[PDB]
C-alpha cells in the first residue's frame, strides 16, 4: 500500500502542473519497473 | 529375500488415510520405506498423509525421491510444489508447475494451476518494485525509538559496531563468569528479529544492569522483519554493561545465512552494503559458548562429534572466522539430541546429533552438571531431555507469525543452579 | 521495441530539467502498466 499510494501522489502530482521536487528517484522507479518487466532481476 | 514385505504395509498405512489416521499412517510409512528405499509410489503416498499435519519442511524432500525414481509420477510430483507453494516461497513450485506441460498433451486443468501458480510472482514482483558511550537515557530513547519505528542514525550505529567489536575481542572463546550464592541470572533463547518480543521480556524481567545479568544464547537475526533493532540494542547492553551482559555466537550470526535469511537484505534496505559488512565483522568475535560457577555451560549449537571434547580446547577456538562444514564450532553451532543413543547424522543436513550418553560422558570429563542450548522451537518454549542433563530453552515466541508456540526464559542461581524455567506469550507486535 | 523506445525517450526528457507538452499520455502508460502488474485483464 505504502508503494502504491506513494506511485499515485507522485504520478498524479506530475499531470497538474507541479514540478517534482527530485526527478531522479522518478527516473529509477521507472528503470526498475522496466527491468522487473523484461526479466533482469537481481 | 524382502521383495514381499512391500505391498503388506501398503493396504494398512494407505487405509489409515480413509479413517483420517495420519499419525499411524506415517507410522506404517515408515516401515515399508524403511524395508524398500527404492520405489516411488510409497515416497508418493507418504506426502499427503505427512503434509495433512502442516509439516511441510521434511515433505519437501520427501516429494524428491517419488520424482527421482519416476518422472512419470505426477502424482507425487504436485505435491512437491504444493509444500513448495505451502513454505511460501516462489521458483521451486513454478517450475515443478511449468515442468508438467513437457510430458503431458493439452488436457484439460493441467495448465490452470500453472497459471494460478504464475498469477502469484507476479504479485512479488509488485512488491519487488552522548560522547560514544550509551548511557540509561540513551538506552530508554533507543527502546522507544525503536518502539516507534524509525532508524537510528548512522554514525551512532557505527561508534556502537566498532565499540562492541573492541569489547568482544577481548574475550575469550569460553568465558567463564563467576556467580555469587545471591544473585540470579537471566538466560534467554532465540531472538530472531523480535524486537516487540524482546521488549515483553525486559518489561517482565526488568531491564538488564548490574544486578539483573543477562546472556543470550545466539539468533538475534534472521527470519524477522526488526532484526537490526533487536541487534543494535544487543550491542548497546552489550557496551553499557560489559560485565553483566554477554552475547553468545550463534548460526544466524553466519554470513552465509545473513544472505539468504533476510538480516543482509534487512541492513541493505535500511543502510549501506558495508554496514552489513560491519555486521559480520563484529559478528565473527562473538563468544561460542559461556561457563557458569564451573558448573552450567552453555552454547547456541551443544556438544560435538569428536570423543575427546575439553574445556581448554573450547577456549583454544578461533572465533573470527566463517564456521567450517565441520569440526569443533560447526557443531558448537549446529548440534541437536537424540532421544535415542549414539550419534545420527543430523536432521539439518550439517553437524551431527548427540545422544544421552554423550551428554552425561561430556559432563562427566568436563566436571559439569547439565547443558542448555536452544538452536531450536520448541511448543511450551522450555524442554527438557537427557534426564535434565540436556535443557532446551526458548525465547521467540510466535516464530514466524505461523508456529504460536510459547516462549521461556531461564533464571540461574548461584546457591541453586537448578533451571527456573518463566514463561511469556505471543505479545503482538 | 517501440514502446519502450518511446518510454525511454520520454523518461529521459523528463529527468533532464525539460517540460513535457502532453502528460496525460505519460499518465495512462504509466496506468496501464500498473493494471498489467496488479490483476485487473482490462
Amino acid at each position: 500500500v505504502k508503494d502504491l499510494v506513494v506511485l499515485l501522489f507522485e504520478t498524479a502530482l506530475l499531470s497538474s502542473g507541479f514540478s517534482l521536487e527530485d526527478p531522479q528517484t522518478h527516473s529509477n522507479r521507472i528503470y526498475r519497473m522496466i527491468k522487473l518487466g523484461l526479466g533482469i532481476d537481481e | 529375500g524382502a521383495l514381499k514385505r512391500a505391498e503388506e504395509l501398503k493396504t494398512q498405512a494407505n487405509d489409515y488415510f480413509k479413517a483420517k489416521d495420519y499419525e499411524n499412517a506415517i507410522k506404517f510409512y515408515s516401515q515399508a520405506i524403511e524395508l524398500n528405499p527404492s520405489n516411488a509410489i510409497y515416497y508418493g503416498n507418504r506426502s499427503l498423509a505427512y503434509l495433512r499435519t502442516e509439516c511441510y519442511g521434511y515433505a519437501l524432500g520427501d516429494a524428491t525421491r517419488a520424482i527421482e525414481l519416476d518422472k512419470k509420477y505426477i502424482k507425487g510430483y504436485y505435491r512437491r510444489a504444493a509444500s513448495n507453494m505451502a513454505l511460501g516461497k516462489f521458483r521451486a513450485a513454478l517450475r515443478d508447475y511449468e515442468t508438467v506441460v513437457k510430458v503431458k498433451p493439452h488436457d484439460k486443468d493441467a495448465k490452470m494451476k500453472y497459471q494460478e501458480c504464475n498469477k502469484i510472482v507476479k504479485q512479488k514482483a509488485f512488491e519487488r518494485a552522548e560522547d560514544g558511550k550509551v548511557t540509561i537515557s540513551f538506552m530508554k530513547e533507543l527502546m522507544q525509538w525503536y518502539k516507534d519505528q524509525k532508524k537510528l542514525h548512522r554514525k551512532c550505529a557505527y561508534q556502537i559496531l566498532v565499540q562492541v567489536k573492541e569489547v568482544l575481542s577481548k574475550l575469550s572463546t569460553l568465558v567463564e563468569t563467576t556467580l555469587k550464592e545471591t544473585e540470579k541470572i537471566t538466560v534467554c533463547g532465540d531472538t530472531h528479529g523480535q524486537f516487540y518480543d524482546l521488549l515483553n521480556i525486559f518489561e517482565l524481567n526488568g531491564l538488564p544492569s548490574e544486578t539483573n545479568p543477562y546472556i543470550f544464547n545466539g539468533d538475534f537475526v534472521d527470519r524477522g522483519s526488526f532484526s537490526v533493532e533487536v541487534i543494535l540494542t544487543l550491542f548497546g547492553f552489550k557496551l553499557l554493561y560489559p560485565d553483566h551482559f554477554h552475547l553468545l555466537r550463534g548460526n544466524h550470526e553466519t554470513d552465509n545465512m545473513n544472505q539468504i535469511y533476510g538480516f543482509e537484505g534487512e541492513v541493505k534496505a535500511k543502510y549501506t552494503a558495508q554496514m552489513y559488512e560491519l555486521f559480520s565483522e563484529v559478528f565473527e568475535w562473538l563468544p561460542l559458548a559461556q561457563c557458569i560457577n564451573g558448573k552450567v555451560l552453555i552454547m547456541h549449537g551443544g556438544l560435538f562429534s569428536e570423543d575427546g571434547v575439553t574445556l581448554d580446547d573450547i577456549r583454544k577456538i578461533e572465533r573470527n572466522r566463517q564456521p567450517p562444514d565441520s569440526g569443533p564450532m560447526c557443531d558448537l553451532l549446529w548440534s541437536d539430541p537424540q532421544p535415542q543413543n549414539g550419534r545420527s547424522i543430523s536432521k539439518r543436513g550439517v553437524s551431527c546429533q548427540f545422544g544421552p550418553d554423550v551428554t552425561k560422558a561430556f559432563l562427566e570429563e568436563n566436571n559439569l552438571d547439565y547443558i542448555i542450548r536452544s538452536h531450536e522451537v520448541k511448543a511450551e518454549g522450555y524442554e527438557v531431555a537427557h534426564g535434565g542433563r540436556c535443557v532446551t530453552v526458548f525465547s521467540a515466541p510466535n516464530y514466524c507469525d505461523q508456529m504460536g508456540n510459547k516462549a521461556s526464559y531461564i533464571h540461574l542461581q548461584g546457591s541453586d543452579l537448578r533451571p527456573q524455567f518463566h514463561q511469556f506469550t505471543a505479545v503482538p507486535h
